[PDB]
C-alpha cells in the first residue's frame, strides 16, 4: 500500500544526462554504466515510515543499500543509518536524492559529475545540496 | 606566512575586469576601483593553515568574507573567528590562479557568478569560474595604469619626456601632453617595473649609468638591462605617494636635482635619503 | 613552472612515505633515493594541469592514472586521457600540495598509509590529502648523511682534521665522524649546508676573509653566504655532483691541484668544470 510519492518496488536509476546509462556497482563505486538488461542495474526501493525516509537494495546484491563512505563517494554496504534517502520530487520521474541526515551540518546529496553532459566512468559522488537546480543532482528512478 | 598581513586585491580569472568589492556587508564583483573597497587583509591562523580575508573597509572595521552556511550565500559579517570565516589559499601552479576553499567545508569553493556580479560557493568544476588572481594591491592598482608622475614639492609640475625626439626627462608644468605620461608595466619575472612614455611605443624611463646620475627614456628593444626597470614603494599615510629606486642598483632613487620646481629642473637617480625631493605622486590625470 | 621537473612526491600524513612505482602498480614506500619514486611533471596549458610520470628505467610511458570509477590509483600508458591528468594545487603557508584528479576535480589524492596505497575523497582538512612535492636531487639529498670523494681518488675522502682542528684536507676513508657529512637544505636561502658529524652545529664554510681557504665554523650566525653551497648533478651519472659558493657561484670546491695524497688542501677555486672539482657524494657503507 502507498504512503508516499514513489511507490515500492524496483527501479532503473538515471541521470538526467542520459536516458541510455543505467546506475550499477564497479568494484566498491557506483557509475552509470551501458544496459545490461541484468539484476545489478535493477534497485529495490522501500519506503521506511518510522523516519519518512527510502532503502534502496540492489536486486543482484539484495542485503546491500546504496549508502556513503567517508570519502565523499556513494557506496553498496551493510544497513546503517547512512542508507536512507530522502528525495525531492522535481518532476515526473526525477529527483534529488538527499542524505536523511544532515552532513557536515548541510543537505548533501547524490552528485554525478560532467564533461559538457558526459558522465561516462564517473563515480555517483556525495556532495552539499542548495537547491532543485543543479542538473548533476537530477535523476530518474524508472519502474522496471 | 608569506601572504600573512599582505593586502591584496582579488579579481575574477574568468573576467578579469571584475574585483572583489566589499560595503556594509555587501561583497559583489565591481571594476577596478584602485581603493579600499577592493582591498583585502589576508590573516594567517597557522593552526587551521587559513586565511581569514579581511575587508579594508574606512567605516566598518571588523568584517571578513564570510560564508552563509547553509545557504550558498557570501557576505562579510563582524569577524568573530569563525570557522565559515576562515579560507583555505590553493594556488594552482601553473596557471597563477588560486581556488579559495571553504575552511569550514572543503567540498565548496568560491564561484564568481560574472551575471548577478556577486559570488556562491560551489562544488569543483575545471571552470575559471572557481579561479582567483590574488595580487599586491600596489601591483594591482599600478600595473597597466597610465599616470602623471608629480614631485610632493609642486604637484603642478610633472616629470616629463622633453619630446618624440629629446629624450631627456625634466620637469615642467601639466599640460596633458603625452609626453607627459607613464604607463606603468610590472613585470613578474624581474619583480620590477617599467614607465612607458606614451608618446611613444617602446621608450622606457632609464638611469643612464654610463653617464653618473642623468636618467632619460630609451627603447625597450634592449632585452637584460636592468637600468630600465624600478621598484616602487609606498611612503605610509599615503594614497599616491612613492618612492622609485633602480632595479640595477636600489641604492639610487629618482630624485628632482637640489628639490628645485622650476621649469627644466633635472630629473635623475642619487643615493637614497628619503627627503621630499625623492617622493613622487602617481596620480590618474584629470 | 614546474613543467618537466623531476620530483619525489611524499606524505604530509608520513613524510617517510614516498609515491612509489613498479609495473603499473602505485603504492606509498620509504626513501629509495631512485627511479622507482620519481617522477616527471608534464604540463598541459589548456587544461591547466599535469600529467605525473614515472622514469622508470624498463618502461618509459606509464603515468598515475585513477582508474575511474574505482578507487584505485595506478600508472597506465599514457593516451592523454582525462584520467591521467592531474591539478597541482599547492595550499599556500602549509608548503603542502593538493592534488586533484582534472577528471572530477571534486577528487584529490587520499594516502592511506596503513593500506601503503593511494585512493581519492573530496576535500577535506586532513593531511592525508596533502603531499610534498619536491625536487628530486634536494630531496635525495637534504638529511642525507654522507661522505665527499673526489672523483680523481675514490677511496679517499673530505674530511674535518678533528673536534678541536676545524681545518678540512682530504684523507683515506676509514669511517671517522670527521669524515662524514650531514647535507642540510635551507628552502630559506635555496643552498645547502653540509654538518660535519664530529660536531653539533659545524657546517663547511668559504673562509672568504683568508682567501681560497675553507674550513668548518659554527652555523649559529643568522645570515651567511660562505655557509651555503649549490650542489648540481654532472649529467650521464648518478652521484656525482659540483659544488659551488652561494657567496660567490663562481667559485667551486676545489682538490688542491689535483693532487690525491694524504693532507691535500680542498678550497674552493674558480670554476673550470675539470676533474679536480667533481665530487662523489656517496652513502657510507
Ligand atoms: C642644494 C643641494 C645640495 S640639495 C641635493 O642636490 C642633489 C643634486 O644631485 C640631490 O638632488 C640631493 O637629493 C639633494 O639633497
Ligand atoms: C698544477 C696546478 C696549476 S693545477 C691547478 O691548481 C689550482 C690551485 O688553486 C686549482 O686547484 C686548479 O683547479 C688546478 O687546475
Amino acid at each position: 500500500v502507498e504512503r508516499t510519492f514513489l511507490p515500492n518496488g524496483n527501479y532503473n536509476i538515471k541521470s538526467i544526462f542520459s536516458g541510455s546509462l543505467y546506475l550499477n556497482p564497479v568494484s566498491k563505486s557506483l557509475t552509470f554504466s551501458n544496459e545490461s538488461s541484468a539484476n545489478n542495474q535493477k534497485w529495490n526501493v522501500e519506503y521506511m515510515a518510522e523516519n519518512r525516509c527510502f532503502k534502496i537494495s540492489n536486486v543482484a546484491e539484495p542485503n546491500k543499500y546504496l549508502s556513503y563512505d567517508n570519502f565523499g563517494f556513494i557506496s553498496l554496504d551493510s544497513l546503517s543509518n547512512r542508507c536512507y534517502w530522502f528525495p525531492i520530487k522535481i518532476a515526473v520521474n526525477t529527483y534529488i536524492m538527499l542524505s536523511l541526515n544532515k552532513v557536515n551540518e548541510l543537505d548533501y546529496a547524490w552528485d554525478i559529475y560532467d564533461t559538457n553532459e558526459n558522465i561516462l566512468s564517473q563515480p555517483l559522488l556525495l556532495l552539499p545540496n542548495f537547491d532543485i537546480y543543479n542538473s548533476n543532482q537530477m535523476f530518474k528512478l524508472e519502474k522496471i | 606566512n608569506s601572504l600573512n598581513d599582505k593586502i591584496v586585491t582579488i579579481s575574477c580569472k574568468a573576467d578579469t575586469n571584475l574585483f572583489f568589492y566589499q560595503v556594509a556587508g555587501n561583497v559583489s564583483l565591481f571594476q577596478q576601483t584602485r581603493n579600499y573597497l577592493e582591498r583585502w587583509r589576508l590573516i594567517y591562523d597557522s593552526n587551521k593553515a587559513a586565511y581569514k580575508i579581511k575587508s579594508m573597509d574606512i567605516h566598518n572595521t571588523n568584517l571578513v568574507l564570510t560564508w552563509n552556511a547553509p545557504t550558498h550565500n557570501i557576505s562579510t559579517q563582524q569577524d568573530s573567528n569563525a570557522d565559515n570565516q576562515y579560507w583555505l589559499l590553493l594556488k594552482d601552479i601553473g596557471n597563477n590562479s588560486f581556488i579559495i576553499a571553504s575552511y569550514k567545508n572543503p567540498n565548496l569553493v568560491l564561484y564568481a557568478d560574472t551575471v548577478a556580479r556577486n559570488l556562491k560557493l560551489s562544488t569543483l568544476n575545471n571552470s575559471n569560474y572557481i579561479k582567483f588572481i590574488i595580487e599586491d594591491y600596489i601591483i594591482s592598482d599600478l600595473n597597466n595604469f597610465t599616470c602623471k608622475i608629480s614631485p610632493i614639492l609642486d604637484l603642478n609640475k610633472v616629470v616629463q619626456q622633453v619630446d618624440v625626439t629629446n629624450l631627456n626627462v625634466n620637469l615642467y608644468t601639466w599640460d596633458y601632453g603625452r609626453n607627459q605620461k607613464w604607463t606603468i608595466r610590472y613585470n613578474e619575472e624581474k619583480a620590477a617595473y617599467q614607465f612607458f612614455n606614451t608618446i611613444l611605443s617602446n621608450g622606457v624611463l632609464t638611469w643612464i649609468f654610463s653617464n653618473g646620475n642623468t636618467v632619460r627614456v630609451s627603447s625597450s628593444n634592449d632585452q637584460n638591462n636592468d637600468a630600465q626597470y624600478w621598484l616602487i614603494n609606498p611612503v605610509s599615510d599615503t594614497d599616491e605617494t612613492y618612492t622609485i629606486t633602480n632595479l640595477r642598483d636600489t641604492t639610487k632613487a629618482l630624485d628632482l636635482y637640489g628639490g628645485q620646481t622650476a621649469n627644466g629642473t633635472a630629473i635623475q637617480v642619487f643615493n637614497y635619503h628619503g627627503d621630499d625631493n625623492q617622493k613622487w605622486n602617481i596620480r590618474n590625470p584629470p
